[PDB]
């Protein structure tokens, strides 16, 4: 998709110290746009972008009140699922769901998600088609047979297609500022010996967005895949990624190395080379 | 904006709204 | 079930002594989401350390960055402490500006 708008639900049960802990977040893309956390003091979904704040009260009191109807929703999951398993009430437990929906590059629907986890294993899933669901076991089936009957796709599915989509468009539009933008990364590379035989050569790409990005290395253009230290993608916390990937060479043989940087950003992929 | 509990599904037993 | 956690230190710019920046943890890939994490100036705990909101991964796995300002120097030293039930004990990943 061109563009998505995600939101991630997380029920955590803690037996020994009080009620379950519920957690929602949504995204735009890789920008986090709103919370809620029952633990937290307002009890309210609060604005996590600049661009969200300016919606108007009955936005706010509106994601409120259904922000605690999922919070409750989740919390209570946790005691159903304990007796789908046959679990103690003594072990902590946790509740995942995920959902969204996609747009292509004309800002019109692409595709809608959702999936549902017990305990971090898959537990049910609304396939591609938005009408007909996947169950994992004996208990997922039950809750796939109550939500056929129901119609419960039906729904969903004009939330994902309709409202959801419709909604991201708006989102897009007010924060085109944050969100409709590609910062391209910035990139170098540093040299490090390791002694007098080898140096790490580490190619570096900081404060771009969106997260999506390609670092490889190679030797006379040959790359350089089992030998290459590439770590994950990180946040640096001013809403752009960072990602590296290390390769470590003879003494002398710099020469024959070269790290291409791909990214939306950058209208050609770049080659990066150790600069004495 | 998020769907509302009947829109994604209620998973277990029915509770006063 | 159990899903270990992979940890990263690093600063948000290019470390600079004397310069203030922000200090980051990120932890990622674990599961269960309860987990312990601490930012350490010479060996002790930073207060007020901020963190990320849960989220989590395609895989389910979970995701939380941790960080701080800070203003590094030549000879402080700046350290992620990690804790979950998957570890035997704490893990401490040392801050090194070149990563
Ligand atoms: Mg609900």
């Amino acid at each position: 998709g061109s563009h998505s708008m995600r939101y991630f639900f997380t029920s955590v049960s803690r037996p020994g110290r009080g009620e379950p802990r519920f957690i929602a977040v949504g995204y735009v893309d890789d920008t986090q746009f709103v919370r809620f956390d029952s633990d937290a003091a307002s009890q309210r979904m609060e604005p996590r972008a600049p661009w969200i704040e300016q919606e108007g009260p009955e936005y706010w009191d509106g994601e409120t009140r259904k922000v605690k109807a999922h919070s409750q929703t989740h919390r209570v999951d946790l005691g159903t699922l304990r007796g789908y398993y046959n679990q103690s009430e003594a072990g902590s437990h946790t509740v995942q769901r995920m959902y969204g929906c996609d747009v292509g590059s004309d800002w019109r629907f692409l595709r809608g998600y959702h999936q549902y986890a017990y305990d971090g294993k898959d537990y049910i899933a609304l396939k591609e088609d938005l009408r007909s669901w996947t169950a994992a076991d004996m208990a997922a089936q039950t809750t796939k047979h109550k939500w056929e009957a129901a119609h419960v796709a039906e729904q969903l599915r004009a939330y994902l297609e309709g409202t959801c989509v419709e909604w991201l468009r708006r989102y897009l539009e007010n924060g085109k500022e944050t969100l409709q933008r590609t910062d391209a990364p910035k990139t170098h590379m540093t040299h490090h010996a390791v002694s007098d035989h080898e140096a790490t050569l580490r190619c570096w790409a900081l404060s771009f967005y969106p997260a999506e990005i390609t670092l490889t290395w190679q030797r006379d253009g040959e790359d350089q895949t089992q030998d290459t230290e590439l770590v994950e993608t990180r946040p640096a916390g001013d809403g752009t990624f960072q990602k590296w990937a290390a390769v470590v060479v003879p003494s002398g043989q710099e020469q024959r190395y070269t790290c291409h940087v791909q990214h939306e950003g950058l209208p050609k992929p770049l080659t990066l080379r150790w600069e004495p | 904006f998020l769907p509302t509990p009947e829109e994604l599904g209620l998973l277990g037993p029915p509770r006063p709204q | 079930i159990q899903r270990t956690p992979k940890i990263q230190v690093y600063s948000r710019h290019p470390a600079e002594n004397g310069k203030s920046n922000f200090l980051n943890c990120y932890v990622s890939g674990f599961h269960p989401s309860d987990i312990e994490v601490d930012l350490l100036k010479n060996g002790e705990r930073i207060e007020k350390v901020e963190h990320s909101d849960l989220s989590f991964s395609k895989d389910w796995s979970f995701y939380l960055l941790y960080y701080t300002e800070f203003t590094p120097t030549e000879k402080d030293e700046y350290a992620c402490r990690v804790n979950h039930v998957t570890l035997s004990q704490p893990k401490i990943v040392k801050w090194d500006r070149d990563m």
